[PDB]
């Protein structure tokens, strides 16, 4: 698995693969690792499959009923703490995830929690995570500019997630690209990485280790 | 979490044209003692139903205890407890297989092989199996332990798929019970020559034979087999 | 296994059972356990099959050779041979071997190697994992200068007991008699053992 | 280990704590804030395992906030690290122990004294005119022997925090991405946010 | 878990009353077991013959028929059932049938010693063949149990009584299982005098050495026409 | 030490066309290497025009269909008899399977129907509970020599249109019901052929608006 | 530690050692191992000193409540029967070895007691690492029908045995008599064979030789 | 990683002529590292004092515990507890942790006010009394101190003399000892006064 | 230990060894392994010796509660409270006991329960580590209908075998006799019985 979400100049942008395994078995190439939590809310799944989207699926059950009792979309920093609450309730019974809660919110303006089964919560502008993690954050690192153009960020992420899908066994299929506004997520698509790798290689020029 | 300590070996059985043979040795194991010898593991439940048993002795007497009480308790406000609504082979599996389940799944299993023997009140043949695991299956032939491995080969020479079910009668059948009891005495070291074995009709009820014995044996080769390679006398 | 020798007034008797497990299967009912090393020397083996026929054509080897250049051995240097084999070879062998022998002057003697490769000269020997089951019995009905159907007898109804309790031992039981006349192969079938 | 300094001058406590947060083979975060004020004169620096050390902080920080509500009053510095000293006493032989390790800096309005209390995960209290957690404190302790003095001012003992922290960047084997420092005095409580590149 | 001055239990006496008022029912203990017998109230023509059935098994070698709230009788027997079972379970043999009494008693005893418990509105009837002999018992709300030759509970409970007195005295040899099915059908025939609003069924059981092999087991077909017959015969 | 778990083989295919599903399984029963049964099913109907498997340790699996047979009786009861949609039962199955994440049903389970717009549907889940709708999926012993060729076969994946070089893919398509058959059977026979615990007999379950199907195949017995 | 428990024709005798030990280290010369159960019940205990010392007191304790509550004198088959019970609840977990006699209303009383919780009966008995050599005294002189003094003889002599020949026994000989006539009587440091000699020179330091930092009278009162 | 040894420390008691002396090191380590060079293992109850090694938490707790219950005692008896009877609460206390101990070795010293006579005990961990009258020792220098001891130590000892002997025995104890040392506190306790000395002794 | 119950002609004999070890200490030379749990109903101790005392004292406070409320209990009773302690508590118990006890309706009786917790009626059953080394000679020597002194005198030579090859066995012989005519205590010394 390899999961991404940067904040920049224009918003948010999250992007994830979508590979599933057990061992070296590649169990499945069409898992969504992103989950919809509500139209400002975002979640990203690494770790077990079932761990991630049993509690991601769950924490947006406790989002809406915070809508219901106070009139009032849910903080992104309540929504992770309602994650990484129920997580260290868990600690030592063998959950395995790690996940960020993305969003915006007027008071708190775009926002990315990481949170993970050993009960870490951090804020930040940049996060990697899974076992693509460094892979990911090496191409992101060294072209990151909070400046960048909308365009040029979805790229980024996008490209980031193909670095990672490249080079990590255990990551692959496609990528799934949003944009986070304060209008709330918008969709970038799905993008098939036997397509697109060949595409960017030629359009690019870059991945000159590669035959052919 | 525990550990077998006094054991029954295997118990078989197959179903013919009009009902269910199933037969099992007199013996209770401990460890490579044969140390007890008058040994019942099939277990009558009225009288179309028979219950063979293998592995834990003492759990064997336990799940005894559970299927006669379990037939007090059905006779209990139920002026048709002889009649349409006595007890069902597969009442008694179903509850068995229940049973074995839940202990396996409280850490702490009942250390045995089932199989239930029987004929339903509409008159279909009853085999199913249920073990220490909670799982279960049937089929036209069933063997726990040693008998699983060289039982069942034989017996599924005379049954092969259901279509031969009809096909066989009960003189068939119970040779080739007869028989594979005595290929399980000749290979299995943990078993005996004094067997019990049962038949569930359709027609006769239930027969219940004890005291049989592995008979016509061939032991006779053996005198002129001398050394282990090269010896001559 | 259940194996035993027993010396009498003309000679000496050995007995075993015929089977051999891997577990609760029977590998083989009709084993021959009566082990030759010497025309009137033969052995029971216990253990591990592989390092008894190991040993035992080892010893044969040797009383081969010694009998090329020095005539024929005693028991005693049989139960030598085995000793040394067993004994310098303790750390890979589980081997535990009764011999039985007779020549003329001696007469008829039995010597056992357990375990540890000690040597042990005795009137009668049982062992195998059977022989635990009849500790009381043998003791209780041994005697000396038994005669020949009399010492078949202790040995069939001995074996018998050993091979109702103990599930590794079984089949039949075969016996091999050792006297000045020569040498006697028997054989002694289930049916008539059980209804001792 | 992560770096949890604590340096008692003679008006002021100083607390610098390493900014890093490292999950195996990736720094995930270069500004991390390992402190919890705990009241305005009483500050908490925290480290140890992973998700126990936030969850830990803030209940001792909300305990120490409803008392502060409850009386109108602010408890002593000694008295907050008893609290704390006892809640991990209690944890060391729990069904499963918090494995955080503490430096408490406040200072006493009433003696008008500054203090700094050094607490480990199994409820071990001391308190001390300079103290580490973890391996940080096998190059901190004999420096501090050498240069520390009891009469210091606070913009001297800055500067005995920032030879510390240099002989930390020259011989421990792990990048902790440099200190926040924080000082707690009669004034209460405040970040000298520019340690870095100064 | 109230003395009334006069050192009786006014709530035990007022379960009394509503067993009184109950359908009657009998018990008749003979030389190797024991009969029992039961009036069933044709409320109405809708009542499928032969099929509310009264008297209760427990274990395999008990019966038990009652009088009074028939939802109280059939709690006692549930318990009943528990404490045969436990005792089973413990010391292998079925319950004796003294010490089967003894259970139902104190069960019965307990719910006369609290104030948010009412005591049972029953009377029963029960008993079976024991390792040693025929037993019969009949338990009354209090707790308060003994053995009996005959007994009667409900609404004609005296004109049964008298009967039962009768058959006593002149059988001092004993009764046959075989004949005491008859008796009992003629004594619920002659109960139903102080009953007779209603039409009723019949229903008898018994539990005999020979006749059973000491098992419980209801008297049906043949044989309960037959007790039918001779209790018309002796009212015309 | 008692080991609760055990492992029956067996295998089981999912495929769903543009308005059915069927679901396959052989009907062989497994434990090291002896045969418990020729013919144990492991393919079920239940109700509302479902059909599910749970292959692998067999006790586990008729635990689980047992109770979702269950929860889709007492669903009926609870909510007016109202039908059970696939998506439905499927978000369901997760929750049974989580209910025992920290004892697990040690089995791989699909499910089979049709969606609210008449579509094929075919759901598969990991033992503690996590799922994914998809077009097909092979399960069990053999899974890992067969969804490379439905991957191949069903979704035309690594293959292109003759002579546009490798420029354009072949298109995906839907498959006829007569279609999809020849491809569980070949699948099996495949299986069958190169797995010790697959072979007996083949039961296929197919699901249409129509309701479920079931037709039955032989298989090699060795 | 030996303990050693002899029975005469009138009564029962306890002794032992006054050596308690950490590990290879002599922490006390002269402890006493004899503990009272009630003021005719007397005890001896090896293993976990602390888990002796409290099985002792809590029984001690239970066995005057229950005296009071029954107008009578406690029995030794009490004591017995309540130590068992508590040590067998606890599975070996409080390692109490234990020699207990005593004299009560039916006579004279000999029992040991193990920490799983089993007894025995004996005539003479002893335990702890003294033990063997203190079984073989008793061996060799035990007779039927000792009178008081040859008791008390045999069974220090095998007390003696262990001081001398066992490392974790040594300096003194505590002794408890009890008759079925009189009271029970505690011979405290019957025998004192290991005075240690006088040293070869003292070592008390001249006034001053330490250095002192600071000094300062500490308040007890308020 | 021993509880008793992951801190270090050491306390001694010894009896003198109408007296006690009750001192103990300052050192506070872990492991290797010394942490602390004032932290004192002796307490008082009153007139009654303890000495606590092993894990120091654990003696932080104890000295919480028994504070605590001698305050209760000395409010509905009184009058202050006496060292007898201290040790018998100290005992109990202990025991009733048997299955989850503190790791500890407490020292009680103090003078009976009554009777005028001194008294010195100790425990192992689970409470078990080691009831000698000539000293008592504890730590991870025990064995040391045991040798120390039993070599310099004499009875009837005046107030003056049993400080050098008890300042010695410690002093050397602790200098074979690598987790002991780094200051030292010695007591002196008679019936009507009670002096403290801080010793100077080696720094490693 | 080597422990025995026969069933005889006018009753059934319990014996048993006075032997018990420590590893090879023996711990007492004269231990009583015969045990009362009412008038007519004893049993024999092997395993654990907590276990087993533990055990036998809830049985005898059971029956003691039983014979209150139902009368003397029978031999199948008293068998059937030592299996339901002994099965339901499997996993921590160490207990093998022999229950034999005479009643007027079924003379006498023995149960064999072994450390699983099942039950088996038996004519004689043998126990112990001892036992091993009789079972042929039981088998052999063990008839039904016995009278008392022939009873003796094979329980006798049983346990003299046993002893003779089990370390864990040794001591004197206790015998426990039950009959209609009351109950006898038997003992035999070390001189008597290993002369046989
Ligand atoms: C929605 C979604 C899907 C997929 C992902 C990425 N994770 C994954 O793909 C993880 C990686 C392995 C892992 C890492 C850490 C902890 C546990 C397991 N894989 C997973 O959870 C697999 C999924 C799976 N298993 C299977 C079969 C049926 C076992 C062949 N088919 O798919 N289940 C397991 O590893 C698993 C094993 C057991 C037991 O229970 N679940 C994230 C989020
Ligand atoms: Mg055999
Ligand atoms: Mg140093």
């Amino acid at each position: 698995t390899t999961t991404l979400a940067f904040r920049f100049q224009g918003g948010i942008i999250v992007a994830v693969d979508s590979r599933a395994t057990a061992g070296n078995w590649v169990a499945s190439q069409t898992v969504k690792k992103v989950i919809e939590i509500n139209p400002f809310l975002l979640g990203t799944m690494a770790g077990g499959a079932a761990d991630c989207q049993f509690w991601e699926t769950w924490l947006g059950s406790q989002c809406r009923l915070h809508e219901l009792r106070e009139k009032e979309r849910i903080s992104v920093a309540a929504a992770s703490k309602i994650l990484s609450n129920l997580v260290y309730q868990y600690k030592g019974a063998g959950l395995s995830m790690g996940t960020m809660i993305c969003g915006y919110t007027r008071k708190e303006g775009p926002t990315i929690y990481y949170v993970d089964s050993d009960g870490t919560r951090l804020k930040g502008d940049i996060f990697c995570v899974g076992s693509g993690q460094t892979f990911a954050y090496g191409v992101l690192d060294s072209n990151y500019k909070w400046d960048l153009s909308v365009e040029d960020a979805l790229y980024l992420g996008k490209r980031s997630i193909l670095a990672a899908a490249h080079r990590d066994a255990y990551s692959g299929g496609s990528v799934n690209l949003y944009h986070v506004t304060e209008d709330g997520w918008i969709y970038h698509g799905n993008h098939d990485v036997g397509e697109l790798f060949w595409k960017v290689k030629e359009e690019e020029g870059s991945f000159n280790n590669v035959i052919g | 979490t525990q550990q077998p300590i006094v054991t029954g070996t295997s118990v078989i059985s197959m179903k013919y044209d009009n009902g269910v043979i199933i037969a099992a040795d007199n013996l209770g194991s401990y460890g490579s003692l044969l140390r007890f010898n008058g040994v019942e593991r099939l277990i009558p439940v009225g009288d179309n139903t028979v219950v063979g048993i293998s592995g834990d002795i003492s759990d064997m007497q336990h799940i005894e205890r559970l299927l006669k009480d379990l037939v007090t308790e059905n006779a209990y406000d139920n002026p048709l407890a002889d009649a349409e609504e006595a007890l069902e082979p597969s009442y008694i599996f179903e509850y068995l297989a229940t049973v074995m389940y839940q202990r396996r799944s409280k850490m702490n299993p009942l250390w045995n092989a089932i199989i239930v023997a029987g004929v339903q009140s509409n008159g279909d043949q009853f085999l199913r199996y249920v073990n220490l695991l909670g799982v279960t299956y049937s089929s036209p032939t069933l063997a726990t332990g040693f008998g699983a491995h060289m039982a069942n080969p034989l017996l599924r020479k005379v049954v092969d798929r259901e279509s031969d079910i009809p096909k066989t009668t009960v003189q068939v059948a119970e040779e080739a019970i007869v028989n594979a009891m005595r290929v399980l005495y000749y290979r299995d070291a943990r078993s005996s020559r004094n067997f019990s074995l049962a038949i569930i009709d359709k027609n006769t009820g239930l027969t219940f034979k004890k005291n049989l014995q592995v008979e016509n044996m061939k032991w006779d080769f053996a005198k002129d087999i001398k050394g282990y390679g090269t010896q001559k006398i | 296994t259940s194996i035993m020798a027993v010396t009498f007034k003309d000679g000496v008797i050995l007995g075993a059972d015929s089977r051999t497990t891997t577990g609760a299967y029977i590998a083989n009912r009709v084993t021959d356990k009566l082990t030759r090393v010497h025309d009137k020397i033969w052995c029971c083996r216990s253990g591990s099959a592989a390092d008894t026929q190991a040993i035992a054509d080892i010893v044969q080897y040797h009383l081969e050779l010694y009998t090329s250049q020095y005539g024929t051995p005693s028991t005693e240097t049989a139960a030598s041979v085995f000793k040394e084999l067993c004994y310098e070879n303790k750390d890979n062998l589980t081997a535990g071997i009764i011999v039985a022998g007779y020549d003329d002057k001696n007469k008829g003697e039995v010597y056992t190697i357990p375990l540890g490769g000690s040597v042990h000269k005795l009137p009668y020997a049982i062992a195998g994992s059977g022989s635990t089951f009849i500790y009381g019995y043998c003791d209780k009905n041994f005697r000396e200068n038994m005669s020949k159907e009399e010492t078949v007898d202790f040995i069939k109804h001995s074996l018998s007991q050993a091979i109702k309790w103990d599930g590794s031992s079984g089949g039949v039981i075969r016996m091999v008699v050792l006297t000045a006349a020569g040498v006697e192969r028997l054989i002694f079938y289930p049916d008539e053992y059980e209804q001792l | 280990m992560d770096i949890i300094l604590g340096i008692r001058v003679q008006d002021s406590v100083i607390l610098a704590s390493s900014k890093a947060v490292t999950r195996g083979i990736s720094v995930l975060k270069d500004s991390d804030d390992k402190t919890r004020q705990l009241s305005p004169h009483t500050l908490m620096s925290f480290a140890g395992e992973a998700g126990d050390t936030v969850q830990f902080a803030e209940y001792i920080q909300a305990n120490i906030q409803l008392y502060s509500i409850r009386e109108d009053y602010e408890l002593s510095p000694q008295a907050v690290s008893s609290f704390v000293r006892q809640e991990l006493a209690k944890s060391i032989r729990s069904r499963r122990p918090y494995q955080v390790n503490v430096l408490i800096g406040g200072y006493d309005k009433k003696k008008n004294k500054p203090e700094l209390y050094q607490i480990d995960y199994l409820g071990t209290k001391v308190e001390l005119p300079y103290g580490a957690h973890g391996y940080s404190g096998f190059y901190t302790f004999s420096l501090l022997d050498h240069h520390y003095r009891p009469d210091m001012t606070t913009e001297e003992g800055l500067d005995l925090l920032k030879l510390c922290v240099q002989e930390l960047e020259k011989r421990m084997p792990m990048d902790f991405k440099g200190v926040i420092v924080k000082i707690v005095d009669k004034d209460g409580i405040r970040q000298v946010d520019d340690f870095q590149a100064q | 878990s109230v003395f009334s001055p006069d050192g009786r239990n006014f709530q035990v006496e007022y379960a009394v009353k509503a067993v009184e008022n109950g359908t009657t029912s009998i018990g008749i203990k003979c030389n190797d077991g024991v009969v029992f017998a039961v009036e069933k109230l044709i409320t109405s023509k809708l009542l499928v013959p032969q099929k509310n059935v009264k008297i209760q098994v427990v274990d395999r070698h008990i019966g038990c028929v009652y009088s009074g709230l028939i939802p109280d009788g059939r709690h006692l027997v549930n318990r009943g059932r528990e404490e045969a079972a436990s005792f089973k379970k413990l010391y292998k043999t079925p319950i004796p049938i003294p010490a089967f009494a003894d259970r139902l008693g104190q069960y019965v005893q307990a719910h006369t010693l609290y104030n948010s418990v009412r005591p049972f509105g029953v009377s029963t009837i029960f008993g079976g063949v024991d390792k040693n002999g025929a037993h019969l018992y009949m338990l009354e709300p209090s707790g308060s149990y003994w053995g009996y030759k005959g007994a009667a509970t409900g609404k004609g409970r005296q004109s049964a009584k008298a009967e039962l007195e009768k058959l006593v005295d002149h059988h001092p040899e004993g009764l046959s299982a075989r004949e005491a099915v008859k008796q009992a059908a003629k004594i619920i025939y002659l109960a139903h005098e102080d009953n007779k609003e209603k039409d009723f069924e019949l229903e008898i059981s018994w539990c005999s050495l020979s006749e059973t092999n000491g098992l419980h087991k209801f008297v049906k077909g043949d044989l309960l026409q037959e007790a039918i017959d001779f209790a018309q015969k002796e009212i015309n | 030490q008692f080991n609760p778990y055990g492992d029956n083989g067996g295998t089981i295919l999912g495929i769903a066309g543009e308005d059915f599903a069927v679901l396959a399984g052989d009907t062989r029963n497994i434990t090291d290497y002896s045969i418990n049964s020729r013919y144990e099913p492991k393919v079920f109907d239940c109700g509302d025009n479902i059909v599910m498997s749970a292959n692998g340790f067999a006790a586990d699996g008729d635990a689980l269909v047992k109770r979702f047979k269950n929860s889709v009786k007492w669903y009926h009861f609870d909510h007016n008899d109202k039908k059970l949609s696939i998506n439905s039962a499927a978000r369901n199955i997760q929750h049974l399977l989580y209910g025992k994440r920290f004892f697990p049903y040690y089995v791989h389970t699909i499910i089979a129907g049709l969606d609210e717009d008449g579509k094929g549907a075919v759901y598969s889940f990991d033992p503690v509970g996590s799922y994914e709708r998809e077009q097909c999926r092979a399960g069990g012993a053999a899974a890992s020599l067969i969804m490379p060729f439905l991957d191949n076969q069903v979704n035309f994946k690594n293959q292109y249109e003759p002579g546009t070089n490798g420029k354009v893919k072949k298109p995906l398509k839907y498959l006829s019901v007569e279609e999809v058959i020849k491809l569980v059977r070949d699948s099996f026979t495949s299986a069958t052929e190169r797995h010790i615990q697959v072979g007996d007999g083949l039961e296929i379950l197919i699901v249409t608006k129509d309701g479920v199907r079931k037709e039955f195949y032989e298989l090699k017995r060795d | 530690t030996t303990i050693v428990g002899v029975k005469f024709n009138n009564g029962v005798v306890i002794a032992a050692d006054t050596r308690s030990t950490q590990g290879p280290i002599v922490a006390d010369k002269n402890c006493a191992k004899l503990h009272r159960i009630s003021p005719k019940i007397w005890c001896a205990g090896a293993g976990t000193a602390a888990d002796t010392e409290a099985v002792t007191q809590l029984i001690g304790s239970n066995i005057e409540l229950h005296s009071l509550y029954t107008s009578r004198e406690p029995r030794v088959v009490s004591a017995l029967q309540m130590l068992k019970q508590h040590l067998f609840k606890y599975q070996g977990h409080i390692g109490a070895y234990l020699i207990v006699a005593g004299v009560d209303p039916t006579g004279s009383h000999l029992f040991s007691i193990h920490a799983h919780g089993s007894t025995d009966v004996g005539y003479y008995l002893s335990l702890g690492s003294g033990s063997l050599a203190a079984m073989a005294v008793l061996e060799s002189h035990w007779k039927q029908d000792l009178t008081k003094e040859e008791a008390i003889k045999l069974a220090s002599d095998a007390i003696q045995a262990g001081i001398w020949n066992d490392l974790g026994s040594g300096s003194n000989v505590d002794v408890c008599v009890m008759e079925i006539g009189k009271d029970a009587e505690y011979l405290r440091n019957y025998l004192t064979p290991n005075v240690r000699e006088e040293k070869q020179k003292s070592y008390k330091f001249p006034r001053g030789t330490t250095a002192v930092l600071k000094e300062s009278i500490v308040n007890i009162c308020d | 990683s021993d509880p008793s040894s992951i801190n270090g420390g050491i306390v001694v008691a010894m009896t003198g002529k109408d007296c006690v002396a009750i001192a103990c090191d300052l050192r506070l380590g872990s492991q290797s590292l010394g942490v602390s060079n004032k932290f004192e293992k002796i307490f008082h109850y009153g007139h009654v004092f303890l000495g606590i090694t092993g894990l120091a938490t654990d003696v932080t707790t104890l000295n919480e515990m028994f504070r605590y219950k001698t305050n209760l005692y000395k409010l509905k008896e009184e009058r202050a507890i006496e060292p007898e009877t201290f040790t018998q609460l100290v005992s109990s206390s202990l025991y009733e942790r048997r299955f989850g101990p503190y790791f500890v070795g407490p020292v009680v010293a103090g003078i009976n006010s009554k009777s005028g006579k001194p008294f010195i005990a100790g425990f192992d961990l689970i409470g078990c009394i080691d009831e000698a009258k000539d000293f008592i020792v504890s730590g991870t220098a025990s064995d040391q101190l045991f040798g120390m001891c039993e070599s310099l130590y004499e009875p009837n000892l005046e107030p003056e003399d049993l400080f050098e002997t008890i300042s010695q025995a410690l002093l050397n104890a602790a200098d074979r000892d690598a987790l002991s040392g780094w200051g030292a506190v010695v007591y002196i306790i008679k019936k009507d006064e009670v002096v403290k000395r801080y010793l100077k002794m080696r720094q490693d």
